[PDB]
Formats: C-alpha cells, sequence, structure tokens
C-alpha cells in the first residue's frame, strides 16, 4: 500500500502453529492440517476433505479441552503438546481427522513457553520452563 | 397452524421477536436437542430477497458446505416461517453426516454406570482400557486353564443400544442383549461358549502343544483352520467343526504333487476309521498312520 | 521436597535418626504419597475431566440463555 475473518473463538488466543497429520531428517514439512488453541481450553483444527461431494470442502473441528491452557507447541507426526496448571497433556491429530479429543498427561508439572528440538537421530527431547521457575 | 401468528410459535418457540413491527427476530433454533443461537433481519416489508441473518460462529462451522445452499434458500422461499422449517432440516441432515462430531458419553449415566458393572464383575478381570473409555478388554478362565480375551467397544449410551463386541472363539457368539443386561451378562455367555467348547479348547490346545502349527503364528483363538507341518514341504490345512469339535473336519494338502497324492489317497481309504471318542490327534495318526514331527 | 528421581512430578525425602550411622543422609525414604515410593484411575479422572467440561459448557449455555 482486505483482512480475513476466519473463526473467532470467543476466548483469547494463545497459539497457532500447523502439523502434519497423516506421517505416513528435514526441517520444514509440508504440513497437512492448522491449529490454533484457546486460553480456557477452546481447540480448533482444520483439514481439506474433498469428500461427499467430489470438491474441496474445509473440514473443521472445534475441541473444548479440559483446563487454563498456558502454553503449547508442534511435535513431529502429527502431535502437539499443550500445559496445563495441574499438568504436561499431549494430543495425538495423527489417524476424518479425530471425533473426540483425547489427551494423556506425560506426568511432567505445569510448565509454561514449551518448546521442541526433533532429535530424529533414542526419542524426541523437548525444553520447557517449569512454573517454578526451572 | 395456516397462519404463522401461531405457526411460527409452534415450529420455533425458542426465537421470539424484539421489535412491534416484527422485523428483527433474535434467539434460539432448536435441532437434534441443542439450542443454536440466532437472529434475523428482515426490512419494513416482509421480503426474504434482502434479509439479514445473523449467527454464531458455533452455527456458521456446521453450515460450512451449505452457505449457498441457505443463500439461495433466502432469496427463493416465499415466508419466514418456510425458510426457518427449511433451515432446520438442513442443521439437522448437516450434523446426521457430521455425526461422528456431535454425540459424546453422559457424565451420569456412562462414567458413573460402567465402573459401577466393572466393580460387580471384578477388577482381576479387566486387562485394558482405553483413554477415551471406548474399548474395554475382558479376560476370562477356563477349567483347563486357558486366558481368552474379549473385546468390547462401548457406544456413547451404552446398556440403551447393544455394545460391539469382538471376541475370539471361532463360532458366531450370539449374545442375547436386552438394555437391564450389562457386562456380567455378556461375561455369562462367554464363560458359557467358553465352557461349551472346554472339548473344542482341548482339541486346539493340543493341536498347539504337541504339534507344529506354521502360520496362525502365536494363533489368536478365532483361528477354526490350523495348518499342521507333517513331514517336509507337506502341510494339512485342518478346519474344526467348533459345534462338533471332535467330528471330521475338512481338510486338504498343500506341498508337492509327487508326495502328497499317496497321503489323500490313504486318508480317503482311512476315512471310514475316524472315531468320534479318540482326540484329533489320535484319530490322525491311526488314519494317515504316519507320526507327526515336533518343532523340527 | 524436590525432583530427585528427574521425572518432573516433585517427591518429599526424609532423612532417619543420626544415631543409625555418623555418616550423611543414608537412612533416607523418598515417597510421592501415590506410586512412587523408594527407601533403604485414569480413566476415572479423564471422566471427571470430561464431566468437568461438560459442566462449564452447560455454564456457558445458561449465561447465553439469561441474556
Amino acid at each position: 500500500t482486505l483482512v480475513k475473518i476466519l473463526h473467532h473463538l470467543e476466548e483469547p488466543v494463545i497459539f497457532i502453529g500447523a502439523l502434519k497429520t497423516e506421517p505416513q531428517p528435514d526441517e520444514d514439512v509440508h504440513c497437512d492440517c492448522l491449529v490454533a488453541f484457546g486460553h480456557h481450553g477452546r481447540m480448533l483444527a482444520i483439514k481439506a476433505s474433498w469428500d461427499e461431494s467430489g470438491k474441496l470442502v474445509p473440514e473443521l473441528r472445534e475441541y473444548c479441552l479440559p483446563g487454563p491452557v498456558l502454553c503449547a507447541a508442534c511435535g513431529g507426526g502429527g502431535r502437539v503438546y499443550h500445559s496445563t496448571p495441574s499438568d504436561l497433556c499431549v494430543v495425538d491429530l495423527s489417524r476424518p481427522e479425530e471425533g473426540p479429543g483425547g489427551l494423556p498427561p506425560m506426568l511432567c508439572p505445569a510448565s509454561l513457553n514449551i518448546c521442541s528440538v526433533v532429535s530424529l537421530s533414542g526419542g524426541t527431547k523437548l525444553l520447557a520452563l517449569s512454573a517454578k521457575g526451572r | 397452524m395456516a397462519v404463522t401468528e401461531a405457526s411460527l410459535l409452534r415450529q420455533c418457540p425458542l426465537l421470539l421477536p424484539q421489535n412491534r413491527s416484527k422485523t428483527v427476530y433474535e434467539g434460539f433454533i432448536s435441532a437434534q436437542g441443542r439450542d443454536f443461537h440466532l437472529r434475523i433481519v428482515l426490512p419494513e416489508d416482509l421480503q426474504l430477497k434482502n434479509a439479514r441473518l445473523l449467527c454464531s460462529w458455533q452455527l456458521r462451522t456446521i453450515l460450512s458446505g451449505y452457505h449457498r445452499i441457505v443463500q439461495q434458500r433466502m432469496q427463493h422461499s416465499p415466508d419466514l416461517m418456510s425458510f426457518m422449517m427449511e433451515l432446520k432440516m438442513l442443521l439437522e441432515v448437516a450434523l446426521k453426516n457430521r455425526q461422528e462430531l456431535y454425540a459424546l458419553p453422559p457424565p451420569p449415566q456412562f462414567y458413573s454406570s460402567l465402573i459401577e458393572e466393572i466393580g460387580t464383575l471384578g477388577w482381576d478381570k479387566l486387562v485394558y482400557a482405553d483413554t477415551c473409555f471406548s474399548t474395554i478388554k475382558l479376560k476370562a478362565e477356563d477349567a483347563s486353564g486357558r486366558e481368552h480375551l474379549i473385546t468390547l467397544k462401548l457406544k456413547a449410551k451404552y446398556p440403551a443400544e447393544s455394545p460391539d463386541y469382538f471376541v475370539d472363539f471361532p463360532v458366531p457368539f450370539c449374545a442375547s442383549w436386552t438394555p437391564q443386561s450389562s457386562l456380567i451378562s455378556i461375561y455369562s455367555q462367554f464363560l458359557a461358549a467358553i465352557e461349551s467348547l472346554k472339548a473344542f479348547w482341548d482339541v486346539m490346545d493340543e493341536i498347539d502343544e504337541k504339534t507344529w502349527v506354521l502360520e496362525p503364528e502365536k494363533p489368536p483363538r478365532s483361528a477354526t483352520a490350523r495348518r499342521i507341518a507333517l513331514g517336509n514341504n507337506v502341510s494339512i490345512n485342518i478346519e474344526v467343526d467348533p459345534r462338533h469339535p471332535t467330528m471330521l473336519p475338512e481338510c486338504f494338502f498343500l506341498g508337492a504333487d509327487h508326495v502328497v497324492k499317496p497321503l489323500g489317497i490313504k486318508l480317503s481309504r482311512n476315512i471310514h476309521l475316524w472315531d468320534p471318542e479318540n482326540s484329533v490327534l489320535q484319530n490322525l495318526k491311526d488314519v494317515l498312520e504316519i507320526d507327526f514331527p515336533a518343532r523340527a | 521436597i524436590d525432583d530427585f528421581i528427574g521425572s518432573g512430578t516433585e517427591q518429599v525425602l526424609l532423612l532417619f535418626k543420626d544415631s543409625l550411622n555418623s555418616d550423611c543422609l543414608t537412612s533416607f525414604k523418598i515417597t510421592d504419597l501415590g506410586k512412587i515410593n523408594y527407601s533403604s484411575v485414569p480413566p476415572l479422572e479423564t471422566g471427571l475431566k470430561v464431566c468437568f467440561s461438560s459442566f462449564r459448557e452447560l455454564r456457558q449455555h445458561l449465561l447465553l440463555k439469561e441474556k
């Protein structure tokens, strides 16, 4: 020198990112999905469907996952690590995508400001900052 | 009714006007036990060719895939009441399409009743429960001392309809399920079939323990057909009719052509000597008149 | 109180009396008061979580209707 409105979650926004669902080493992966998160726990997911009519239709979800989400990040292979003041939990989008939101803890404490380094040398190794300041 | 003074109230009780001139309506609309926020603004005249239709995002998400449809219905449809009937039909159809999306389990009916029923059963029987609490795997014992497992996939309203049972044992498991029925009933039927086959279980356990069974490796109890190896480059696939386990199981040979012909001819000659009292190995060793190799 | 196992969760360490030995931090007792216990249910929790989410959803619907 216009701006487009997509969904409008009613509660504030915390994390926006992307995943590679159906993951059946390189840094930049061609991400199949799109994810955002709320604070009070509203999660959003988008996918390309091209089902039931023979034309491309946007498949949206909207989950209401527990606890006030304080932070989240993405892991290689359609996984998302998010954090609530009780526990650090994880979500698997790899399976159209997922009807109900199933999530285990990782038995780590309330970590705010998570971040991941993908090793792919063993296993995946993330860096967290615990709410106690460690 | 014919007129839209009471017909609109009977067909959309939860949508109520704000203005004297009935132009601004706001409120809910109900389809499949869910009230969805909504408002709709006609101009001064009851024309729908240009009529604002504002919604909630929770509703726009669902109507994704029919926005052009509902737009066309607004400009085509004569009356508000007819249009709202069309809109309720479309919301219902779209949710029935996205029925994997909206369902869930009742908190005071499902997570309450299922655990009380598992307590009725016994905590030693449950081996596996999913995080989603959909899959539960149950264990059952025989009088001989074998474990047999059953998968159960539970629906949202579990005792309302039949739960999906995936049981191993080879017969078609006929599970009489009433609404009053629960896990103990299907487990009593599970033990009933397990004990009706305490005979078949002896046969297939003998074939597993004594003989070299080839490619039901770590055989599930579903396998009606057991591939017993005899000799070299030759095998017999015995399909046990589990209703009559001691009865002759339909069987043929696989391998080379020049060795299997004598085996088949000798089976055809000694078929009449099959007694239904002895073990299947005892019958086969005297019919085919040869000893079987044990883990060659 | 700290995480000495290196799991993430905090544990309590108790050091028993010095009459045992004249050597430091012998005779310990580590416990979480759950499962972890050294020395010298998930479905039910998820059901609680789902029921709480549905409760909060109904509260949202309720305030909407009052509005």
